[PDB]
């Protein structure tokens, strides 16, 4: 069959999806609140940055101190690891078992991450000149 | 804003708690292809299954939760769906904190618990889900006692952060 | 038939030997990253908790707050860099070999039950550390 | 069958990889752009934004991050783009190398040489670069 | 056959990693000079950390902010992402066409490189007495 | 380089309009085999498809876009081929404003009008790509018109960020 | 913590060495299937392999480690079990040190050198299992010889790194 | 440090040259089993090939090189050894800029040069060994001739670094 747009989740199943958006929030939230009452900037927009960018194994401007923000830290680090490799992994599978059955990838079959980035830039612009007249008025 | 903050946090305890305790008791999580005692549409829940079409329509039967340690656990857990009562029992005491807290101001920590109630709801709803998902594995879709579970899951986190904001800010103003 | 999956069979692409190693291994990196940014009596950012840090951090591919600037503290970190990314793409490799080829050719999609022992984990460690902070607030106000 | 020396692009497709270089242009300017005309604030000029974003999609991390909500967007959508692209190159990759269209075997230079050659052409490029720079700086 | 102490090593050709070698030496070689003589710490010990840490994929503590160290880094980020990806994909072929003619990986397929580690450790461990001894003397 | 930043910006503005212009009239962006009625090779744009050999060489005619429903959405939206057309309306209001900031020197924000709409063209002019090729696909070459388009693209983006660099400027050089 | 520190790295000294000196005598390592001469249920250490079921149950025999150069040198080091050897008497040293260090007051380095030496012990114990396992299987289940060497591992780093405190505090409180 | 640093830019410089243009020379980088003219063990170079064993021993050929516009020109580029002698060529200036200096000593930028013609002439090196190596392609053992062509990459990268650091070290000084 032709690719269909968000073919690239197919590697995990939906529920796998929706419980990486709940774990996202859930070690967000409780990076927030260890964070806040603790002895020794972690408010809750940046426990979502530092979050986002931990899933996709990028930057952190900012590392937790504290043994329980390390914590947290340290469970969202392996999280990703498995669920990372796993998506890899399972679409390693896919892709040769149906080689088996030129096999470049087609632009047809990564269409929905452009979608969804150029949907994200729109909104960005967006989100961009809302606060820009909020904080004009 | 912290009459808002309030507003914010006594609605939103308030609507977790109704969709938690409605999808705890209703029994639309799961339409598969089961049997109400030939297979048919059905409509099961945590603890009922019901079918959704034919003859037997509206007839329900207590699930068969029941028919390897960790089989065992997990079927023992999502029998008794530990977890999801756990979570609105949680919600129901953060529920009780927020409304305390305005009948005694003299105490601050009591807002602060009504946030960490939140959190924690939260928490074992996401481990009620896991549980309640994986225990069908061992085509279907999920119906809307499954999605009021997971709308009351970002709620309770949302009441936590304002709660825990407010704490924070009545500390911080006062100290200083 | 198919063994239905177990919770910590995220764990089956490596032997139960490699992760106990694995394990030792990280203690002992951490140990000697401490020791050697230490000793040196001529600086002395690096005690033994942000040691830790660093070495789970490198092996988790998070990068650091803070890097070594001595050869010793350097030559450890390489070493514990070269290892972490060889045993990496070893688990990768090694899970997509497993999900390939059934050895007890459709492909399905992995379900929670494949990684619902990561899941579990991760509940886990947000339970402990909000206990964790709870104590040291009551050990720190007391 | 001859690698050939730019046999490493042979994963994706000619027009992912011309998209993928739109898409950066793209990114690098729209972060860019919602960093600066805020005008409360006015890191990132157009050099860094292209910095930010090279570093981001090569998985190399950054010196600066994004602090707003519209350069956070940005951003964060960036990182997921990369995370699909970059698995998808892997496993594709893996893909050829299992099954031929039963042995395999190591890749030899020849595989990679192409990857090689745009290295040392890049390093050559950086030199004249800085001379260039230093003349014109010089005087 | 029983794998071999330097079998992680199989999955690129011996001439693939003598000229990763040489190539991160040119790379630090050429980041080190365009970086001193450059109108705007790149000395030849941080562009040898600098690349180091890039090619292991593990961030940085400094990047090059001039055209030419921009150049270079680049460059030498792409390499590491393409030869990276390369490893890790012929190891699943070499690992996925055995299970087709124990599951799990065993230690014994690894074993060079803790050996490689330990040695690391200890290498370590005496370049810090004798620097110290050094500054003492 | 303030004449000459203003200088770039108009000529580049000119240029990324006429590009992308001529790119959605002309009728070279594949190369295929098929027929304008055997199949030869021909050569297709957005709409007219046309023989480049044979009896009827030079003949054209109407591609029928439409011979599921993200399908039907590709095909809708590659059809109207709404996104070329919005990348050239997006150019011309582009062009407009810088020509319109010579005037109103008062007001700044006209040639940060400029910038954002050059800026928004250029992704009008990628989704209008990716659209294209994912609708096409679903052997070939790729004509001078397409290319047009991709130089419209980088043209755009380059005079978006020359736009809002003027803006900069005059709001700092205020500020001194 | 002074005083509390220095009873830790002795008592943690002691434990160190005795564990890793009672996993290099005893002989349950390994528990598998084999002949200490139909093959019954033995257990191995590094040296005798004895039944623990049959008419030879209480039996122990001399392993025959020796029954491809890199094949040869893993043989001839687990063999000799230098590494598990060099453990003991590094951890001996140290142990030698901590007791010393209450002497000669004077000189801080006798406590260092404790650090160092307890630190290298670990890193010889971890080659020792990572040859031990690597030729071994070049079913089975580990003993609690293993296992002591393990924690003998753990241990010994811990109080490494408490030492190397006593050390820094040394030399800090001297500054002062 | 500057006598020592001068000491081994010109001793590096010579050992650099002296390694590469005994490579060139040699015949001993490659150990497999052709022809001169059965196929027996050979020993070629960049330029003539030899038979190291049989009747025909110590005959030499030249190797063919000629018997696709990338292939044609790897084996073109292949053929001439462009990039080993380029290689030879800028180690050549290197050293006489080295030389050059002590009797000029007005003018800075000759080390300079010297630095930058030693890093030129490493990645000319390396260009090199990737194309031997891949023309090759198009069992087997790399001889002492190879390594001497390496071990001339590694000095020359070296002297090229202790230039610099002259140079750097001259202005720092001097302005400073
Ligand atoms: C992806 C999802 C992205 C979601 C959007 C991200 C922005 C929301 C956080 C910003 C914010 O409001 O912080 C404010 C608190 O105000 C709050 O209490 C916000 C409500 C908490 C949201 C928790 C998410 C569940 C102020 O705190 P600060 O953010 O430290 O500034
Ligand atoms: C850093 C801190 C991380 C902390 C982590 C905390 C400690 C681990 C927590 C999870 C244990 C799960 C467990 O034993 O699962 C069993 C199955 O269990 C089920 O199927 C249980 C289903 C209910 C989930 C609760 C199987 O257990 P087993 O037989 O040992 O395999
Ligand atoms: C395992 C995973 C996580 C556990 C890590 C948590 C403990 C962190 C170190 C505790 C520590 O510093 O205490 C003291 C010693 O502490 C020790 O001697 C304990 C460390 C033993 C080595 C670990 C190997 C075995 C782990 C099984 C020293 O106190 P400090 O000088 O303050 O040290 C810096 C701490 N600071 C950054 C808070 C200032
Ligand atoms: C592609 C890869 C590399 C190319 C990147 C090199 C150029 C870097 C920006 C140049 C620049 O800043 O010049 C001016 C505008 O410059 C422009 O308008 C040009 C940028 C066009 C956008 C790129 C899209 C097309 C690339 C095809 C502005 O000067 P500035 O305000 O100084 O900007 C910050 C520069 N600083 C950090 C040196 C101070
Ligand atoms: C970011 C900086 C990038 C810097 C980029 C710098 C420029 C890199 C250019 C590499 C071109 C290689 C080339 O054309 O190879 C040919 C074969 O070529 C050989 O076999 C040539 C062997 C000698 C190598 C020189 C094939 O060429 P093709 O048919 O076009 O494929
Ligand atoms: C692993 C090696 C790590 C050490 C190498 C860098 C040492 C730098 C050094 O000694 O400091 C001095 C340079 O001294 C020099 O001139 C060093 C010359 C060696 C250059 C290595 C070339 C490439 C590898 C073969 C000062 O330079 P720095 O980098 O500011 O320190
Ligand atoms: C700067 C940082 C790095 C610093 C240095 C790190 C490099 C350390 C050197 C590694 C030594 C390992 C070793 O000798 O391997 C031996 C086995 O080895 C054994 O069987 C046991 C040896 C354990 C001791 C390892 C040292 C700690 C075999 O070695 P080999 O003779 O080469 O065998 C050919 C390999 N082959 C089997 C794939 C064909
Ligand atoms: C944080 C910010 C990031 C947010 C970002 C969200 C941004 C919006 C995402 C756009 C989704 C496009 C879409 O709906 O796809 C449609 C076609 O789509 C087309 O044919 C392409 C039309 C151009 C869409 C450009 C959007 C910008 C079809 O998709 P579908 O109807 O869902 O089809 C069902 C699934 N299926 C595709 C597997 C069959
Ligand atoms: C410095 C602060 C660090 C603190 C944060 C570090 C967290 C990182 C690691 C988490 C995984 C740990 C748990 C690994 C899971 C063990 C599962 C297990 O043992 O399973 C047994 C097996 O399944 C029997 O059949
Ligand atoms: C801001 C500073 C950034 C500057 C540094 C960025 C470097 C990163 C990218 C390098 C790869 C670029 C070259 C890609 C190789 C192209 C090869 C090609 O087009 O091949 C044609 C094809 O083989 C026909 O058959
Ligand atoms: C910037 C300061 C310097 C940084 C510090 C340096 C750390 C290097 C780390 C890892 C690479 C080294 C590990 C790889 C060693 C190769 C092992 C090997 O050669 O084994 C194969 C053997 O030849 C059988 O064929
Ligand atoms: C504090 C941080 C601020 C947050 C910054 C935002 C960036 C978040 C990043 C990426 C996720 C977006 C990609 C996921 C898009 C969801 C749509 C999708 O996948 O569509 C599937 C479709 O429903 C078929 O069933
Ligand atoms: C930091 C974690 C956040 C990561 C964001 C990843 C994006 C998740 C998208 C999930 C959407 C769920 C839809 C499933 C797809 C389907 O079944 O068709
Ligand atoms: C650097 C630390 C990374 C985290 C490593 C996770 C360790 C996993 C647990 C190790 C113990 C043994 C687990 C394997 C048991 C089995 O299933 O056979
Ligand atoms: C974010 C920038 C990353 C670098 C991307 C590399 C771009 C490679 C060259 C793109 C042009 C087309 C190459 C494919 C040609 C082909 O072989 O068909
Ligand atoms: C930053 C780049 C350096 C990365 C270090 C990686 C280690 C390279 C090791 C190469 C050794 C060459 C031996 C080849 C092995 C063999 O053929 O048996």
């Amino acid at each position: 069959s032709k690719p269909g747009v968000f073919s690239f989740l197919d590697p995990l199943a939906y529920e796998i999806w929706m419980c990486i958006v709940f774990a996202y929030i859930g070690v967000s939230v409780v990076l927030f609140l260890v964070s806040r009452f603790s002895p020794y900037e972690f408010g809750i927009f940046n426990s979502l940055w530092f979050s986002l960018g931990a899933f996709m194994q990028q930057g952190c401007d900012i590392s937790p101190r504290s043994l329980s923000g390390r914590i947290v830290g340290g469970v969202w680090w392996f999280f990703t690891l498995i669920i990372i490799s796993s998506y890899t992994a399972n679409l390693a599978a896919f892709l040769t078992v149906e080689r088996m059955v030129t096999s470049a990838l087609s632009l047809s079959n990564v269409a929905g991450v452009f979608y969804i980035l150029i949907g994200g830039l729109g909104l960005a612009m967006l989100v961009a000149l809302i606060e820009f007249c909020y904080k004009s008025r | 804003d912290r009459g808002i903050q309030m507003l914010i946090t006594t609605v939103g305890a308030f609507a977790a708690f109704s969709l938690m305790t409605i999808a705890v008791g209703t029994d639309y999580w799961l339409y598969s292809r089961g049997v109400c005692r030939e297979e048919v549409m059905t409509h099961s829940g945590l603890w009922r299954t019901c079918c959704l079409e034919g003859a037997f329509r509206g007839v329900c039967k207590k699930i068969d939760h029941f028919p390897d340690t960790a089989e065992y656990l997990l079927r023992a857990v999502r029998a008794s769906s530990v977890f999801p009562i756990l979570s609105v029992t949680l919600l129901f005491f953060g529920g009780l904190c927020v409304a305390a807290s305005e009948f005694h101001r003299s105490r601050h920590s009591v807002i602060l618990s009504a946030g960490i109630f939140f959190v924690s709801a939260g928490l074992s709803n996401i481990i009620g889900i896991i549980v309640y998902i994986s225990a069908n594995a061992g085509s279907y879709s999920y119906g809307w006692s499954f999605y009021f579970g997971a709308f009351s899951f970002i709620i309770a986190e949302i009441v936590g952060v304002v709660a825990v904001h407010i704490y924070i800010e009545k500390h911080q103003q006062l100290r200083a």
